[PDB]
C-alpha cells in the first residue's frame, strides 16, 4: 500500500449561501466514492436549527385569518419555515416577535436574544397593512437534523395538547443544493490523479467549510465499528 | 322530532403519499409507487435532483 491521502486545498467562498471547495490530491476512483457518500450525507443528516411551534396571541388556529394582516396564518408559517437561524449554546431557544404599524414585519423585529443570531434580518414574515394593527408571537426554534414534518411530529410525543400551538415544517437540513465534479489534477506523475470539487448551496446555519467536516466526521464513525468489531 | 343539532366543521392537512393517485393532461395516470430520498433521485450536471 503506497497510500495516498487527499487534504482540504481551496475554498473558494461565492457567498455565504453557495461555495465550491476543491480537494486533491485524490487517487483514481475515490473522486466519486467519496464525492457520492460525502452527498448522501450532506443531504440526509446535516444537522441544523428551524422553527418547531410557533404561538400568536389571539390566534387558536393555523387556518384563521388575522385582522390588519394581508397573508393567511398558513402563510406566515411558511415565511417562518424559511427564517435562518443560528442557536450557539442551546439546544432549544424561544424568540419573541412583537410589531406594530403599516410595514412589512421583517425578521429583526424579533427581540435579538444574546446566544441567537438571526442570518437573515430582512426576511419578510408578515405584511401590516392597518396602522391600528399589532402582531404578537412566541417563535420557538429547535436544534435537529434532516426533515422533520409536522404530520410526523403530530405522530409520537404529544404528551401535551395546549390549544393554541401550530405545528409547522422545519427543513433542519441547512444543505439546499450539493453537487461534486471530478476534474484531473494533472499530478506531477500520475494522469489518472483527480481533485474533487464540491459545489454546497446551503441556507444560513451552517459554515460550507464547517458542514463538510461534519459529514466526513459521521462517516468516518461508522466506519470505526467496521474496522472494529471485525 | 329534532330539538337542536350541531354542526362541527373539521380541518385536515392531507400529504402525499404511496397509493395516491396523480396524472398529467395527456391522460397519463400513476399511482405513486414510493417517495425517494433527495440524495437517491437522479441528478444534472448542475447538482440539481430531478
Amino acid at each position: 500500500t503506497e497510500f495516498l491521502k487527499p487534504r482540504l486545498v481551496d475554498i473558494e467562498q461565492v457567498s455565504s449561501t453557495h461555495a465550491k471547495v476543491t480537494l486533491e490530491p485524490l487517487e483514481r476512483g475515490f473522486g466519486h466514492t467519496l464525492g457520492n457518500a460525502l452527498r448522501r450525507i450532506l443531504l440526509s443528516s446535516m444537522p441544523g436549527c428551524a422553527v418547531t411551534e410557533v404561538e400568536i396571541d389571539g390566534v387558536l388556529h393555523e387556518y384563521s385569518t388575522k385582522e390588519g394582516v394581508q397573508e393567511d396564518i398558513l402563510e406566515i408559517l411558511l415565511n417562518l419555515k424559511g427564517l435562518a437561524v443560528r442557536v450557539q449554546g442551546k439546544d432549544e431557544v424561544i424568540l419573541t416577535l412583537n410589531k406594530s404599524g403599516i410595514g412589512p414585519v421583517t425578521a429583526a423585529d424579533i427581540t435579538h436574544d444574546g446566544d441567537v443570531e438571526i442570518v437573515k434580518p430582512q426576511h419578510v414574515i408578515c405584511h401590516l397593512t392597518d396602522e391600528n394593527a399589532s402582531i404578537s408571537m412566541r417563535i420557538k426554534v429547535q436544534r435537529g437534523r434532516g426533515y422533520v414534518p409536522a404530520s410526523t411530529r403530530i405522530h409520537s410525543e404529544e404528551d401535551e395538547r395546549p390549544i393554541g400551538r401550530l405545528l409547522v415544517d422545519a427543513c433542519y437540513s441547512p444543505v439546499e443544493r450539493i453537487a461534486y465534479n471530478v476534474e484531473a489534477a494533472r499530478v506531477e506523475q500520475r494522469t489518472d490523479l483527480d481533485k474533487l470539487v464540491i459545489e454546497m448551496e446551503t441556507n444560513g446555519t451552517i459554515d460550507p467549510e464547517e458542514a463538510i467536516r461534519r459529514a466526513a466526521t459521521i462517516l468516518a464513525e461508522q466506519l470505526e465499528a467496521f474496522v472494529d468489531l471485525r | 322530532g329534532v330539538l337542536k343539532i350541531v354542526k362541527v366543521y373539521l380541518a385536515v392537512k392531507r400529504r402525499i403519499q404511496p397509493g395516491d393517485k396523480m396524472a398529467g393532461r395527456h391522460g397519463n395516470k400513476g399511482v405513486i409507487s414510493k417517495i425517494n430520498p433527495i440524495e437517491d433521485m437522479p441528478y444534472d450536471e448542475n447538482g440539481t435532483p430531478v
